[PDB]
RNA sequence: CCCAAGAGUUCAUAUCGACGGGGGGGUUUGGCACCUCGAUGUCGGCUCGUCACAUCCUGGGGCUGGAGAAGGUCCCAAGGGUUGGGCUGUUCGCCCAUUAAAGUGGUACGCGAGCUGGGUUCAGAACGUCGUGAGACAGUUCGGUCUCUAUCUACUGCGGGCGUUAGAAAUUUGAGUGGAUCUGAUUCUAGUACGAGAGGACCGAAUUGGACUAACCUCUAGUGUAUCUGUUGUCCCGCCAGGGGCACCGCAGAGUAGCUACGUUGGGAAGGGAUAAGCGCUGAAAGCAUAUAAGCGCGAAACCCACCACAAGAUGAGAUUUCUUUUAAGGAUCGUGGAAGAUGACCACGUUGAUAGGCUAUAGAUGUAAAGGCAGUAAUGUCAUAGUCGAGUAGUACUAAUAAUCCG
RNA sequence: CACGAAUGGUGUAACGAUCUGGACACUGUCUCAGCCAUGAGCUCGGUGAAAUUGUAGUAACGGUGAAGAUGCCGUUUACCCG
RNA sequence: CCGACACAGGUAGUUGAGGAGAGAAUCCUAAGGUGCUCGAGAUAUUCAUGGCUAAGGAAUUAGGCAAAAUAGACCUGUAACU
RNA sequence: GUCCAAGUCCGAGAGGGAAAGAACCCAGACCAUCAGCUAAGGUCCCCAAAUAUAUGCUAAGUUGAAAGAACGAGGUUUGUCU
């Protein structure tokens, strides 16, 4: 059964609950010339797309003046200790307008 | 995905701002060039002081693409602009600085000179 | 490492002469291709 | 395009062999004896019988 | 290719189709049995089953939800007053479809789409 | 050296050393040997395998009598395999155990039918010209179908529009990943022709 | 192709070869005027291909003024491949950047009942020149209607009838036919052999790409006139609240199933036989010599197998297992549907039934419904991760799949 | 070769559904096509033409021939009807 | 009425409303008049009229042909040349 | 191909042969006949008649229809001189 394969051949993670609008930091395990080191990516979660064991989430940051977006599958054997700084306060499921939008005013709305 | 007649932004202190793609090297009828692929370009801006002239023909590598590119581990990278870095007559970069981040796929192709002086990789 | 070409002769039944059958194999696997 | 030769009464008769009609699937109900189409209802006398029972009684 | 399109356009626009499906439901509610074609009846069944299902609980929200579909207070009140009281606690399938032959103008297969709880003479088997 | 399965779905797992791998689940249930064709009465060595049992209502008397000479009863899918590995007689069962972890298989399946398709979607022809530079009604036309008076005929094999449909296709050495035997799983890597819940022939 | 004065440091034939001669092909310009003027539509380009080898690349060799690598020339070989732009209506041609290569030609200078009309030969106007003039130019420029519902045959697909020697339900052998045959870069062998140095391999073994093609929708991406939400104008539901109609689906933000590529996976792998150019063994005719006359060993992407698909209407109509031996086995009509499909056909089910819908739950889409309370002067926010949908999945006969008939 | 001064010569602001060359924005014009809606088309019920037509049970190759063959010669292929 | 037709053509003048609007434009409606004298299934190929397309942005073509893009009111500002 | 001269044939001409050819070879059709002899050309089968006889050549499927070169060669049979 497909449901029997999914929850048995993919190691589930223990990451907190986040969605669109949240600001997170993801620590992955970048490999190199026979030495692996952790690297952090801090950005706003744009969308979370998927059903289970194959779902991904997209996170966007601004490395100076150039925007960088990255898509991570949640059940990656390299993701470690996702941290959450801000939280939500949006009105959409996929905040796609946040990609074609920059400046000081369109950063994020705070959640009360 | 950059092909012929595509305008790119040159990301280094060589003395150019905008460039135009002429050819995608690497075989017959090659369609596109993602990050790490070599292309032939023609300078079109040529900043006043500069080290290159407007109208010259050179070779470059695609550093940042706007098209989401997939890795082996299942992740994706997607920048916000199509950028390139010029190359010497041989397999070497001309210049000493690189503006903005680069892609990690530029490391598996022995572009250590380009990857060892960028802000982020 | 390095391979080893083993050329062994045999009495072909299609004619009756001595043909030649070579094959690239391991330097330590030529003993099992010459006994057959 | 235009036909080059007049279609003979043999070539036009060998073609009208699948142009035949199709006899309907007629059934009979062992209640009132009236014939009807299979899997269809029918009006016998101010009523509508379907499967031995009565659906409408407009008598 | 329509490998999964479970909806019949009935040779009508997206507005005309919904208008006709909302106009046939009011008729099927005010008269407990109407005579249509086969495809239109099969579409009206799938359009009217969830409405009668929602009608089994008289709330101010469900009334407005059913009104957004029927677009006629005369059918809303007649669906919530006696149709819901006569349906009772049926698991499902509040309507039946019976073919009654063919038409004459265009030779279309007809049907007699009816409510199950309002016909006391027919059972089926 | 051969089995029958049913395509369940498709998902993606991660290898033990990083990279993601797409995979397809094949509920390769226990097949039963129905008839062993020898080289003395037929003329070649092979054996039939039946996969999914039927009822006593849909089955034929001929099929009932044919499967009564065996163990389990009339099957939904019966297919004849050849060149097995272990000599086995009638009534034997092969569940999943014929495959290993890391081997290659040659899954064969019936594709899904597209119906009557034009030349552009069937063979890959491209247009007749542009879309606005005088183009009148040949945006998806085949073009020409031959030359002038020589040969004055359309050559046999001309690629034209017809029912694309779904035929039998082999997938040419998909790699096996999981061979779980308790629940018949046979998780292989790659795609498989056909819709879900479709029968497939897994040749080892 | 024949002869060879020479040129090639000396040496005619590594390479070129004058003065002369003998032929093959019918792709150029011609000669003839043999079928068509009660019409054989003419250049260029697009789509679609197919054929020859007089071979551009890949494949196998001989010679060399071949140390190696790069070359020159000749022989065998048609399986696959043979790029994108600037100028010009262009064919052609020049140029720019790549590639292993950017082949030569035929098919009415292939293809206009397949497309365009940019050029050329229609009517308007102007320039240069000729003619007194009307007018003309292998001189130039701007504009200028491309008709037809496929009868026969030829192709691509799908069915009905009958026959295979009694009839059915399945699984198959194969007489044959069709499809795919591409190739780069890097590493080790090895800076080894060779070479004074520079430079730099044969053979063999791995890694990873480009183009093409088939399948699939797990990921990315597009659509998604099922679905959800926000908002504008006006009309309607008696009024407020809340909704509905129309305005390109009114517009805007998403989107499951499905269909696709821009995505994922796989393939062109390996192994035989007879060979072409060519390389040898033994050996005479012809006491020697000689790969050949007898007999043997190698030898290419060419051919026959091999890989994939179809295939007994293969009338030469095959074989096996089981059932029934004439209203028997069984098939069909009709109905519920499809992952099947133009219509036939195909597949599952038809009450001793889970085939479709409904219902109960849920994967999931959208994003916090309506009514009411609280805060403010109000617009609004909160209690309130809720409402609506659920093209998918599972369980339940509530609804529809008859209690007919036909062939055998 | 072979402009030329009222069959006017040289310029010219504004104007032109005029002709020609170039730049920005923009886009399916294209790389390279993909998805969706209605009408036509497809099946069924009703009415119902026309152009065209010597008779036809109307194959392929090589060749001959008024010099480019469905009908001629030799070989090959092809169950009947849509 | 004039066009052979119960024909997507032509036919002088007068009245010709509301909301937003300068407007008789434009969208929805008044009074009033119509649903256009063949329909039903199904949701192939293909054509006609439309909608949306990731990256590139004329690389297409004889030619930016066709589509897309700017479009309202109020302010700031506005070159060579003449 | 074209323009003359000496003949024949087609034109205006059937029949037989070269596989099919207006002219090439034989041969000038008053009818009817299930009679015989011959011309060109042939006698293994398609397709009438020799798998007939005597002598020699060819090893190339040359050839069995028509039609080929300059220039090579230690293929073979045969005559003379030497």
């Amino acid at each position: 059964l497909l449901k029997f394969v999914q929850n048995e051949f993919v190691a589930k993670k223990d990451f907190p609950d986040f969605g669109a609008g949240d600001t997170i930091t993801v620590f992955y395990e970048i490999k190199e010339g026979e030495k692996t080191r952790t690297q952090f990516f801090k950005g706003v979660v744009i969308q979370r797309r998927g059903s289970g064991t194959t779902e991904t989430f997209t996170i966007r940051k601004m490395s100076g003046a150039i925007g960088v977006e990255r898509i991570f599958p949640v059940n990656l054997p390299a993701l470690q200790k996702i941290e959450i700084n801000k939280k939500g306060a949006v009105r959409r499921a996929r905040i796609f307008y946040f990609r074609e939008l920059t400046g000081k005013k369109a950063k994020i709305k705070d959640k009360l | 995905m950059v092909q012929q007649e595509s305008r790119l932004k040159v990301a280094d202190n060589t003395g150019a701002k905008e460039v135009l793609t002429i050819r995608v090297l690497g075989g017959t009828k090659r369609r596109y060039a993602s990050v790490g692929d070599k292309i032939v370009v023609s300078i079109k801006d040529a900043t006043p002081n500069g080290n290159v002239k407007k109208g010259a023909v050179s070779t470059a590598v695609v550093v940042r693409t706007k098209k989401e590119v997939r890795r082996a581990d299942g992740s994706y990278i997607r920048f916000d602009d199509n950028a390139c870095v010029l190359l010497n007559a041989a397999g070497e970069m001309r210049g000493t600085r690189v503006f903005g981040p680069v892609a990690r796929e530029l490391r598996e192709k022995q572009f250590m000179k380009i990857v060892s002086l960028a802000p982020e990789v | 490492k390095r391979l080893s070409k083993a050329i062994k002769m045999v009495k072909s039944p299609k004619t009756g002469a001595y043909i030649f059958v070579e094959s690239i194999m391991a330097p330590e696997l030529v003993d099992e291709f010459l006994k057959k | 395009a235009h036909p080059k030769r007049k279609t003979s009464k043999t070539r036009r008769d060998k073609r009208r062999t699948h142009y035949k009609a199709t006899v309907a699937q007629i059934a009979t109900c062992p209640i009132t004896g009236e014939a009807h189409l299979y899997h269809r209802a029918y009006w016998h006398e101010g009523k509508m019988y379907y499967r031995g029972q009565v659906v409408i009684d407009k008598s | 290719m329509r490998h999964g399109k479970k909806i019949n356009h009935l040779s009508r626009q997206t507005g005309h189709r919904k208008a006709m499906l909302a106009n046939m439901a009011c008729s099927l509610i005010e008269h407990k049995r109407i005579n249509t074609t086969v495809a239109k009846a099969k579409a009206l069944k799938q359009f009217v089953e969830p409405l009668i299902t929602k009608s089994k609980e008289d709330t101010t929200h469900n009334r407005r939800i059913v009104f957004a579909y029927l677009r006629s207070k005369y059918a809303v009140t007649d669906l919530f007053r006696d149709v819901a009281a006569k349906v009772g606690d049926r698991p499902g399938g509040y309507t039946r479809i019976i073919k009654v032959g063919n038409r004459l103008g265009d030779n279309a297969d007809m049907a007699m789409i009816e409510l199950v709880d309002f016909n006391e003479l027919y059972n089926g088997g | 050296s051969g089995l029958i399965g049913k395509k369940i779905g498709m998902t993606s797992i991660f290898d033990e050393n990083g990279k993601n791998i797409p995979c397809t689940v094949i509920e390769a249930g226990p097949c039963v040997v129905t008839q062993v064709r020898t080289n003395e009465v037929d003329g070649y060595e092979a054996l039939q395998l039946g996969f999914d049992d039927k009822n006593e209502k849909h089955s034929t008397k001929a099929a009932l009598g044919h499967f009564k000479k065996a163990g389990t009863v009339a099957k939904k899918k019966v297919v004849e395999f050849q060149d097995f590995a272990a000599a086995q007689a009638l009534g034997d069962l092969i569940d999943v155990s014929i495959f290993e972890e890391g081997e290659f298989v040659d899954v064969q399946g019936v594709s899904k039918g597209k119906g009557f398709q034009g030349v552009v979607k069937r063979h890959g022809f491209g247009g007749v010209g542009q879309a606005t530079h005088g183009q009148h009604q040949r945006l998806r036309a085949p073009g020409s179908v031959g030359a002038s008076s020589y040969p004055s005929r359309v050559f046999k094999g001309m690629r034209m529009a017809g029912r694309m449909g779904g035929d039998n296709v082999k997938v040419q050495n998909l790699r096996v990943l999981k061979v779980v035997a308790e629940k018949n799983l046979l998780v292989v890597k790659g795609c498989i022709p056909g819709h879900k819940n479709s029968y497939v022939i897994i040749q080892k």
